[PDB]
RNA sequence: AGAAGGGAGCUUGACUGCGAGACCUACAAGUCGAGCAGGGACGAAAGUCGGGCUUAGUGAUCCGGUGGUUCCGCAUGGAA
RNA sequence: AGGUAGCGAAAUUCCUUGUCGGGUAAGUUCCGACCCGCACGAAAGGCGUAACGAUUUGGGCACUGUCUCAACGAGAGACUCGGUGAAAUUUUAGUACCUGUGAAGAUGCAGGUUACCCGCGACAGGACGGAAAGACCCCAUGGAGCUUUACUGUAGUUUGAU
RNA sequence: CAAGCGACUGUUUAUCAAAAACACAGGUCUCUGCAAAAUCGUAAGAUGAAGUAUAGGGGCUGACGCCUGCCCGGUGCUGGA
RNA sequence: AGGUGUAGUGGUAGGAGAGCGUUCUAAGGGCGUUGAAGGUCGAUCGUGAGGACGGCUGGAGCGCUUAGAAGUGAGAAUGCCGGUAUGAGUAGCGAAAGACAGGUGAGAAUCCUGUCCACCGUAUGACUAAGGUUUCCUGGGGAAGGCUCGUCCGCCCAGGGU
RNA sequence: AUAUCCGGGAGUCAGACUGCGAGUGAUAAGAUCCGUAGUCGAAAGGGAAACAGCCCAGACCACCAGCUAAGGUCCCAAAAU
RNA sequence: GGUAGCGGAGAAAUUCCAAACGAACUUGGAGAUAGCUGGUUCUCUCCGAAAUAGCUUUAGGGCUAGCCUCGGAAUUGAGAA
RNA sequence: UUAAGUGAAUAAGGGCGCACGGUGGAUGCCUUGGCACUAGGAGCCGAUGAAGGACGGGACUAACACCGAUAUGCUUUGGGGAGCUGUAAGUAAGCUAUGAUCCAGAGAUUUCCGAAUGGGGGAACCCAAUAUCUUUUAUAGGAUAUUACUUUUCAGUGAAUACAUAGCUGAUUAGAGGUAGACGCAGAGAACUGAAACAUCUUAGUACCUGCAGGAAGAGAAAGAAAAUUCGAUUCCCUGAGUAGCGGCGAGCGAAACGGGAAGAGCCCAAACCAACAAGCUUGUUGGGGUUGUAGGACUCCGAUAUGGUAGUCUGUUAGUAUAGUUGAAGGAUUUGGAAAAUUCCGCUAAAGAGGGUGAAAGCCCCGUAGACGAAAUGCUGACAACACCUAGGAGGAUCCUGAGUACGGCGGAACACGAGAAAUUCCGUCGGAAUCCGCGGGGACCAUCCCGCAAGGCUAAAUACUCCCUAGUGACCGAUAGUGAACCAGUACCGUGAGGGAAAGGUGAAAAGCACCCCGGAAGGGGAGUGAAAUAGAUCCUGAAACCGUGUGCCUACAACAAGUCAAAGCUCGUUAAUGAGUGAUGGCGUGCCUUUUGUAGAAUGAACCGGCGAGUUACGAUUGCAUGCGAGGUUAAGUCGAAGAGACGGAGCCGCAGCGAAAGCGAGUCUGAAUAGGGCGAAUGAGUAUGUAGUCGUAGACCCGAAACCAUGUGAUCUA
């Protein structure tokens, strides 16, 4: 309350809408995948047991923030293009579930 | 738990009343009157510890002035002359000599008069 | 509070003209017999530390007893029938005269019965042992199986 | 008046995306802006042009109208 | 559609104690009259009116302590004594005057002046005395009652369809 | 003796106003054909009336005497449609 | 742990910091009929809130240390309740006639008796409805009630009465 | 020897007088309204007789010690008749 | 005996309805709301304002900023004279 | 001698200090009673007369408690073992080992009023009818029973009116009122308030009123939730989430599903069809049959009369359990004292060292406690038995059935978090109004497709809510101004016409041993003498503060203008927590209270008569910051289960953090804008979080405390007055 001056929120427009079908993915970066040994099968189940991803939301999405250094066969709902290149550049492989 | 008033209230007021012993009527009897007068007494006592220093210097100077004139000199000229003679005796001591040891006060006065002439 | 105290609905006297202080109820808090302002209200005082903190606290008191050599482990405490004098003699056998927490394995009814009446003894079972239990005792007297059970619990 | 005043030709920059940095300022706002790109006007070129000598000519949000839209579309395709 | 009859300085006339006449030694009131009716007027009736009125208003006779102007007497209280015994109020008070000062009107501050201690009967100038959280005044995006061609509703009434 | 106001007897602000205020008989307007209009009530049921237009309701005026002029554009009411 | 040096140390609203005291809880360690708490007095200690120690009173409980929790601190609210003042021995003691003798009694202007006097008498008499609800009668009483008093009472006690 | 910046907690939104510079006012007001400095507010002490706002000056405390500020030195009343 | 509070009754005065009636009394919603007035209880230490701007159905209220306080970060030291 | 000068003492009264009293009832200690809860019990009582009352009952009886004309008790069955006739003494008269009083189970009695109910009525009163009995010669008198109203069923009478029906009489049957000031469902439904005004909105579907309940209620067995592909009645808890949404898009309002738990349970009808009966080929009654969505059933075929289940019954039997009880270890001295439990000395008991009482503080004195044990009677529960009641498989579709004035629609309202909105879903009023298995409904306007279901019929335990009462306990809850209004004869006294409002008031002592007797006094009251450890513990009785009132007197005071103190100070009087002491104080200097509110108050502004007690930032849930601890790219569980109303364990559902950018599709250490490899915004680069504690502040709540005028909703009043 501003003592009767039109409050800041009334001065500003409402914006946007919420998508009923909105899908939000649980983000996993490459530096987090360095925690698994070479040849590991990294899975949403494996990540849940590791405690890395407690809530996968609409699914696991892998992002290329850090540098990956181990060879893995990574399974996830989505892959950023850079993350796919890094995983395969490390001699691993990706699979969309 | 519940904390009832207890004895702290009475203890505190009794201390104030003790400070008010000898005050007139209700001022030594009733806590509110006694507390108000004890506060005023504190205000006076602090102020008067400064004033007593003024009052005694006023007394000594007046007594030194009377003794100075009995030696052919005013107070102000005597203190100028004593300063010229490098005498550091203070007014409490001078007033005491003025009353109790007049011969010594005269000897001081002569030194001051000598210093004034020089 | 003023709403819970009996009566007091009506205004004691008119707002103006009587020369009295204005009052809205005979149960107002400054009245004798009026409602209490604030004051106690029923509530819980319990809260839960993180589990890891609970575990560390329990190990600390147990490790403190050992560090001071106040943990007296006995092979077993057997009694054909519960008799306080006998357990009292066991405490003398082990030279325990101070407050002691006697920690017994489950099912040792007769040792618990014979120990509990002694004013300086506190009895627990190995699976119900709390930090307050341990800290209160100057000494802990634990049977061998009780110690093993504790180590399985923790 | 090295015009910002006056006349004439061609024009539509009274451009689109913007914008380092400043001024002003409780906030919300208000003001100036080099420069970059797109596509231009005038000019031989330099260059000037994001209205007018400068500073007034204005009104938040909510709610509605109209136009556009590679956005969403409550099982799905549509629609609303 | 422009106020007629009647009345009119009026329970209405501001100017206003209008003006003139009467009444008085002297009449801002009263009565009679005049009519520039600020701003009378015919059923929110006009004008008049015998009788009536604890009605308003002016004059007169009688009468008087109303007054000139106050005096005396009776009783009740007051006063003294015996009995009985409240109240409002109250920061503590050993509680003067003048001039000044100061939140601009001080028993209390300054300067000066006056004043032995304690009461009793009296009086009210002050204690901005007591009584009541000013009623006037303003304010509160207070309250209540009232009004309407304020807003929004609504009981009722009415009209149509079913 | 005289003037204002109210015709009159009455009535009223229990507790600051008894009056020139209210009422009044009289006047006038208007509604009401009876399951009247009007009013109390969601209704049933009542009052109006066990009355019936010379009666009942409502508005205004206010004994009596003499009188009560002009305006229907406006607003209401009534009728028309 | 302290020491030196320089500087600083008025303060409303208000911010920060650090403490005093109250009741209760836990643990520890203690004190109490050889006198706890509380009360009261004293010339006591600390920079402050406050803390001891003695005497007296008192007659059962209560400190201390550390930590915890709080209905945790009053001088003001025309605060609430209680007590007691001030005004005061003051206002008032509620429309009127009583006097004296004798009696009763611890005590009588005030109770009883007598005498005269005085007051009401379309009443202050005699009935009765309501209302009250034991106030009626008799014998005792004098704390309170009675505006004084009281031996008396519409009061109190004990009996009775329609 | 402070400045910014980030964050927790406020309080304040009646100001007053004095000097100086202006307006309003009658170049009246202890008036009103700004600017500017100070004091009061929230500041005790000394001086101005008394006297929030003027002059001197900022009280952590003790002293029966000294020096000064404004202002003073014939008596009240300290100090040069 | 009848009429009862969104009411009754009123020869009409805001008149009466159990000693205050522009709308009774009682209990409840209920600790109504109160930008208003009053009150708000131990101590010492450190620091210490404001009475201004902007906006406000706003003017004795509020909000952001200014001014106070506490903590923190950091720089070629950015403050003051 | 004279003159001039100086000059004490004195107090009518007053002041200060001190001592001792009175008044008063603070304080301390204590407690009869309260407050908040936990576990279990029980969750209703009434026409077989309730709740609540009135009036009565005792050797004397005013009150309370008990009881009811069988009255301070009766019978009976158990328990119990020496006293008893309540509070309450006193006298009196009695009872009890042939078992009293007392305790528990079961019965008897139970006046009058009150729903009240034969009629009436101003409750606790009055007045009847009929039958039987009784009193009197008889009338009068007395006793017992029956007699309200409506409902259900049956019978009998019986109108207008023919048969009938209505009415009427009787019988039968069942309701009628009260609560527990709670909890549930439903009808009806405010206002102050918030929105800084206010009509939408909010307060709220709250308060109030009314109906119906039940021990719980309600809901409940998919015309569901969904679209991970699936789940499989309902209820409740955690979470989702202050999210999606709603909203003068304001103030505010605010889900649901999924996930995790508690608890779990399912079943009966209508219709088709069959059979029987009755009636006017159908058209009713009864019984069978049948019960649904991977459609079921009828029907027609075959085939088994089994096997399982139960939310049945005063069916017994049995066990347990509630309602009385029994038993239950161990100390003596010594010191102090009135008294020992304190103390000292040696002992002992403990399945009991919980607690209470006892002449102070007791494991061993008492009541108890741990433990063991006990039931004639009546409940309650569980089994077991009995009995009753339900329970068929498979294959066929020709035909038949599967809830109509219903679904649904228009209009007007309401409920859904959802305010008509694009508004689905549910309901109410009004009008219109389907299909029916090749059908119908839902998946948030609507259509198609797909998927999920099968309305218009009913019932149903548990998990949930609440506590007037009962039993056993608990408390960093109260300790008489508190705690219930009420510790005490309190919903009383008292106030009010009434509704209604509503107090004050606890403490002798270990024991009354409550002061024989004497003395003054009419008494009251004192003084002795006694009792007692103490009476200055004497009933107004523990402690006994202050205001206030008084007595004694060390110092001062009758020339002085004084917020009354302070600083300086003679004199006098005293001697300490022994301190460069105490009280008083002539005289001198200085000096306008406290608080609030103000630019500024000694203020001639406010508040306080005084003293004492009480009296105001709290708690819960959330937000956020500081501090602290644990763990750390991680941190952490919630409900719940076990457990002492504890810690703890389990529980990973969920929540925060680890990735941002965008309205969004979406991309991602980037992303959005843009044509843009540009620029710019926000981010990353350039990492610290999270749980809990603690404190500061805020938000929702009365939110620091007190105060309006008023508003609304039930009631109470015309004994005043119109
Ligand atoms: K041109
Ligand atoms: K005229
Ligand atoms: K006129
Ligand atoms: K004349
Ligand atoms: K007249
Ligand atoms: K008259
Ligand atoms: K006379
Ligand atoms: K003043
Ligand atoms: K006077
Ligand atoms: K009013
Ligand atoms: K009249
Ligand atoms: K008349
Ligand atoms: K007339
Ligand atoms: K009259
Ligand atoms: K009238
Ligand atoms: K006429
Ligand atoms: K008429
Ligand atoms: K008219
Ligand atoms: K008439
Ligand atoms: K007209
Ligand atoms: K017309
Ligand atoms: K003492
Ligand atoms: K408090
Ligand atoms: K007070
Ligand atoms: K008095
Ligand atoms: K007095
Ligand atoms: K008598
Ligand atoms: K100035
Ligand atoms: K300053
Ligand atoms: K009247
Ligand atoms: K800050
Ligand atoms: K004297
Ligand atoms: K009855
Ligand atoms: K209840
Ligand atoms: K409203
Ligand atoms: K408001
Ligand atoms: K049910
Ligand atoms: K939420
Ligand atoms: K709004
Ligand atoms: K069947
Ligand atoms: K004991
Ligand atoms: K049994
Ligand atoms: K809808
Ligand atoms: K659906
Ligand atoms: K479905
Ligand atoms: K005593
Ligand atoms: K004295
Ligand atoms: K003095
Ligand atoms: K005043
Ligand atoms: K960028
Ligand atoms: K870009
Ligand atoms: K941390
Ligand atoms: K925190
Ligand atoms: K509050
Ligand atoms: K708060
Ligand atoms: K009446
Ligand atoms: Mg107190
Ligand atoms: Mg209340
Ligand atoms: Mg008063
Ligand atoms: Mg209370
Ligand atoms: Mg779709
Ligand atoms: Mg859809
Ligand atoms: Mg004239
Ligand atoms: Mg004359
Ligand atoms: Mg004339
Ligand atoms: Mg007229
Ligand atoms: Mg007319
Ligand atoms: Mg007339
Ligand atoms: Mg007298
Ligand atoms: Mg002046
Ligand atoms: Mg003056
Ligand atoms: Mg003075
Ligand atoms: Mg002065
Ligand atoms: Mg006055
Ligand atoms: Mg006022
Ligand atoms: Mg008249
Ligand atoms: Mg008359
Ligand atoms: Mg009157
Ligand atoms: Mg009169
Ligand atoms: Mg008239
Ligand atoms: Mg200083
Ligand atoms: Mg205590
Ligand atoms: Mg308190
Ligand atoms: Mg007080
Ligand atoms: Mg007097
Ligand atoms: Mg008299
Ligand atoms: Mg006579
Ligand atoms: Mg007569
Ligand atoms: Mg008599
Ligand atoms: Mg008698
Ligand atoms: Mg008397
Ligand atoms: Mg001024
Ligand atoms: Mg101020
Ligand atoms: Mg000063
Ligand atoms: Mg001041
Ligand atoms: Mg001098
Ligand atoms: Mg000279
Ligand atoms: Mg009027
Ligand atoms: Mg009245
Ligand atoms: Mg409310
Ligand atoms: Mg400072
Ligand atoms: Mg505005
Ligand atoms: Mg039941
Ligand atoms: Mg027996
Ligand atoms: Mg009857
Ligand atoms: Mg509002
Ligand atoms: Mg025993
Ligand atoms: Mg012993
Ligand atoms: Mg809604
Ligand atoms: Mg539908
Ligand atoms: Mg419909
Ligand atoms: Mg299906
Ligand atoms: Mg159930
Ligand atoms: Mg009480
Ligand atoms: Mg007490
Ligand atoms: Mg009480
Ligand atoms: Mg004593
Ligand atoms: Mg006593
Ligand atoms: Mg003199
Ligand atoms: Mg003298
Ligand atoms: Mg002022
Ligand atoms: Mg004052
Ligand atoms: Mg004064
Ligand atoms: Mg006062
Ligand atoms: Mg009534
Ligand atoms: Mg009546």
């Amino acid at each position: 309350f501003e003592g009767g001056q039109t409050p800041l929120f009334r001065r500003l427009p409402k914006r946007g809408f919420t998508n009923i079908n909105r899908k939000d993915y649980a983000v996993v970066n490459l530096d987090t995948l360095n925690r698994f040994e070479d040849g590991t099968e990294v899975t949403p189940v494996v990540l849940k047991e590791a405690g890395i991803v407690k809530n996968e939301k609409a699914g696991i999405k892998v992002l290329a923030d850090g540098e990956l250094t181990k060879k893995l066969t990574v399974k996830a709902a989505k892959f950023s293009k850079s993350a796919q290149e890094a995983i395969e550049a490390a001699g691993g492989s990706i699979e969309v579930i | 738990a519940r904390v009832k008033g207890g004895t702290v209230t009475r203890k505190r007021r009794k201390k104030v009343l003790k400070l008010a012993k000898g005050y007139y009527g209700s001022k030594h009897t009733l806590f509110k009157s006694a507390k108000e007068q004890v506060m005023n007494s504190y205000y006076y006592a602090f102020r008067d510890r400064r004033q007593k220093k003024r009052d005694f210097r006023k007394l000594w100077i007046a007594r030194i002035n009377a003794a100075a004139r009995m030696n052919g000199l005013s107070y102000s000229k005597l203190m100028h002359g004593l300063k010229l003679a490098e005498i550091d005796i203070n007014r409490k001591m001078l007033a005491d000599l003025a009353v109790n040891d007049a011969a010594a006060f005269t000897a001081l006065a002569e030194q001051a008069k000598d210093a004034l002439s020089k | 509070n003023r709403s819970a105290v009996r009566g007091g609905g009506r205004k004691p006297w008119r707002q103006k003209g009587t020369g009295r202080a204005r009052q809205g109820s005979i149960r107002s808090p400054q009245w004798r017999g009026g409602g209490v302002v604030f004051g106690p209200t029923p509530r819980s005082y319990s809260y839960k530390f993180p589990k890891k903190v609970r575990r560390l606290a329990m190990k600390s008191v147990l490790s403190d007893k050992v560090a001071e050599n106040n943990l007296v482990a006995v092979e077993g405490l057997s009694f054909d029938a519960p008799k306080t004098k006998e357990f009292k003699q066991v405490l003398a056998n082990l030279s325990i005269d101070t407050k002691v927490l006697v920690v017994l394995e489950n099912g040792n009814d007769f040792a618990a019965l014979s120990a509990r009446n002694l004013p300086n003894v506190s009895v627990v079972t190995s699976d119900n042992v709390s930090v307050l239990d341990v800290v209160s005792a100057n000494k802990v007297l634990a049977t061998q199986t009780a110690l093993t059970q504790i180590e399985e619990v923790l």
